[PDB]
């Protein structure tokens, strides 16, 4: 396995074959999250994907936009649409 | 930060409606991911909304629920035709949700031809919940069994079914084995019991069977041979002749479902075959003895068996002295509710007071939701209930003579349910009862500041005490109010603060018609509905008090389908 820095790994075929991708250059190779996903290494994908849930869970919309960096990009009136909705209909 | 890809393999860990809520506003990216993968919706008021506006919004729902009716409509005072029709919502979603697998329904009206088109439409169809609904017949039933082939729950709890015929259950082909819960205990036409037996035998997955009446305590055994990895057994009938060969069949059979966990049913339960229950008794942990008309002793030996219940459902017959044994053996009980046995009789046919109650909560550390119909209290006994629960999130005391005042010093109850609301912080959940007077309210303002849900009956003064549960009561989203001196002043003071409640209910208060006109034109978000059989409320002077009136946000406007007896205020 080659990673995109120019080096190289030395795996089995056990450990390369967990990867659904390479089963070699890895030109590809939050950060592990891409890496999984590019992989398809199902349950890295898997225990990556829980931990990044479990930084949103029980979090306000600020919170989990101040935590990803992520900016709102909803004008104030569709923010209150949107939470007026959420909290009139579907909680 | 993710491809779209990532984010929604990131949602799918997030099963909560809240938080679900909560990521769709993080920005217009999430909003979109979200919709697309949301799996579940929750409506609880069918009314709030418009199915098209669900079903736009969240095109790959496979379950949904959906409530109707107001809680007092329990206690009948909704008028029949009121609403709460799901037909709507079924053809909706019959063209849109193809691959629905959950429809769960609590207060609606459902119809044979509802069933029907469930039925036909929905070919994943795996799980149907009519919880205390009506409108429908067996015929319907017949429908579900002869088609659902990937059925796995059909749950009628305290449904109003058309009793036609037990037949429908025979329409199950023998090439259906998936079913996992039945819960049929609230139809009164006999099943056709070897069907049954069949069903029981070729379903390998079925944890839940909850029977009806009709099925006999002698036929219990053969059932339960047939299904020995049984989590929850509803009984039918519990009564026979006693014979050592019945009780012996019974206690065998019961004992070899090792995996057994709740146990209800008990209809005209004999007192000599409690005991094949014994067995199942020390890993029980729920009880619904609420049928069971035995007396204290008998369900003593029985609770005495159980240390890990967790959950008790009893009538009054338990008795102070049954519930002091309750407190020693049961410490890992969590919610306990005692109904009334004879509560059309005003003096007490049971030795159950306020004691009990004071026991449990002393003995049971972890007990945290009560449901209590007794005939007396003090303010003494609350106090002591407050001071050792702090935990309690539902506490629900029911004083079956309106405005009984404390027993010893005919004093009202506002300090004990203030010591209530003061001591236990989480407290989400409480009805009142007993003499009370604004002071009560005035309490429950200041401290119930996680109260959620409040029933009220017979209690304040004026005005003033609704004022102060509007504007201190920061959680509330349900507020239903039946026989108080509440009017005009406290609902249009505190307009605004129903804009942030599911639902405010009351009827046989002094709500005014030109209170209920004026709040409509004032708050077009909300739905103010006069309930009122009289005819036109126009035809009585404005100042003239409604029968009913039922008021709730909704984003979808005005309702289609109101009755004669119905008027929204909106302009
Ligand atoms: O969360 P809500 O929509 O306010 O529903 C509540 C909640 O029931 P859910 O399990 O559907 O959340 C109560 O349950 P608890 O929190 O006490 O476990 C339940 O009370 P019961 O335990 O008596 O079922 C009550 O039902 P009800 O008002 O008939 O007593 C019901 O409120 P709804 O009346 O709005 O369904
Ligand atoms: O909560 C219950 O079911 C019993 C109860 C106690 N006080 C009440 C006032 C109004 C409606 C119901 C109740």
């Amino acid at each position: 396995l080659k990673s995109s820095d120019g080096e190289s790994f030395e795996v089995e075929e056990a450990v390369a074959l967990e990867s659904q991708t390479i089963a070699v250059p890895l030109p590809n190779v939050f950060e592990l999250i891409l890496a999984a996903n590019y992989l398809n290494i199902k349950n890295l994908l898997d225990l990556t994907c829980q931990t990044v849930a479990d930084m949103i869970k029980g979090k306000t919309p600020e919170e989990i936009r101040t935590t990803f960096n992520i900016k709102n990009d909803f004008t104030p009136e569709e923010e209150e649409e949107v939470r007026r909705e959420n909290q009139w209909a579907f909680e | 930060s993710f491809p779209e890809e990532v984010l929604e393999h990131v949602f799918s860990f997030i099963q909560l409606d809240k938080d679900r809520n909560s990521v769709s506003l993080v920005c217009k990216s999430w909003y979109e991911i979200e919709r697309w993968c949301r799996r579940k919706v929750f409506i609880g008021n069918c009314y709030a909304v418009s199915p098209a506006t669900v079903i736009r919004r969240f095109p790959k729902v496979r379950s949904v629920e959906l409530k109707g009716k107001p809680h007092f409509a329990d206690f009948n005072l909704v008028p029949d035709g009121w609403g709460g029709y799901v037909y709507p919502w079924i053809e909706a979603m019959s063209s849109s949700y193809t691959w629905l697998e959950e429809i769960r329904l609590k207060r609606m009206v459902v119809t044979d031809d509802c069933l029907e088109l469930i039925a036909k439409s929905f070919k994943n169809f795996k799980v149907l919940v009519l919880s205390s609904c009506e409108g429908f017949s067996t015929d319907g039933l017949a429908a579900i069994a002869a088609t659902c082939r990937n059925l796995k729950e059909l749950d009628l709890r305290e449904s109003d079914v058309d009793d036609v015929s037990g037949h429908w259950l025979s329409h199950f082909p023998d090439t259906y084995t998936s079913l996992v819960s039945l819960n049929i205990s609230c139809l009164a036409s006999e099943v056709s019991f070897s069907a049954l037996e069949r069903l029981v035998t070729r379903c390998p997955n079925l944890k839940s069977l909850k029977l009806n009446r009709a099925v006999p305590l002698e036929k219990l055994a053969t059932l339960l041979q047939r299904a020995p990895q049984l989590e929850e057994l509803g009984t039918g009938g519990y009564t026979a002749e006693v014979r050592p060969d019945v009780y012996s069949g019974l206690s065998v059979a019961l004992s070899g479902c090792k995996e057994l966990r709740c146990l209800s049913g008990f209809w005209d339960a004999v007192p000599a075959y409690l005991p094949a229950v014994y067995s199942v008794c020390s890993r029980l942990t729920t009880l619904n003895l609420s049928y069971a008309t035995v007396q204290s002793y008998d369900l003593v030996k029985l609770l005495c068996q159980c240390p890990k219940l967790q959950r008790l459902w009893v009538l009054d017959y338990i008795e102070d002295a049954g519930l002091e044994v309750l407190a020693s053996t049961c410490k890992d009980l969590r919610e306990l509710r005692v109904f009334p046995s004879e509560p059309f009789v005003m003096e007490p046919n049971v030795a159950l007071t306020e004691q009990g109650l004071v026991s449990v909560s002393m003995g049971c550390p972890k007990l945290e939701s009560v449901l209590y119909f007794c005939r007396q209290m003090t303010n003494a006994a609350l106090i002591t209930i407050a001071r050792n629960r702090p935990n309690m999130t539902r506490f629900r005391l029911c004083i079956i003579e309106p405005k009984a005042p404390d027993y010893l010093t005919l004093e009202p109850l506002d300090i004990g349910f203030g010591a209530i609301v003061e001591h236990c912080k989480d407290l989400r959940r409480l009805s009142l009862s007993g003499l009370l007077t604004d002071k009560v309210f005035e309490y429950i303002g200041t401290y119930a500041k996680k109260m959620e849900m409040l029933s009220v009956a017979f209690a304040g003064d004026s005005d003033l005490g609704m004022h102060h549960v509007l504007s201190g009561c920061d959680s509330l989203r349900k507020l239903e109010i039946r026989d108080c001196p509440f009017g005009d002043k406290a609902l249009l003071a505190n307009a605004s603060k129903l804009e942030t409640m599911r639902s405010l209910w009351m009827s046989s208060c002094s709500v005014s018609f030109g209170a209920c006109k004026l709040l409509g034109q004032k708050m077009p978000k909300l739905n103010v509905e006069v309930i009122d059989e009289r005819g036109a409320p126009d035809s009585r002077p404005e100042s003239c008090p409604v029968e009913r009136v039922f008021i709730y946000r909704t984003v979808a406007g005005p309702r289609f389908d109101m009755p004669g007896f119905v008027w929204n205020m909106d302009q």
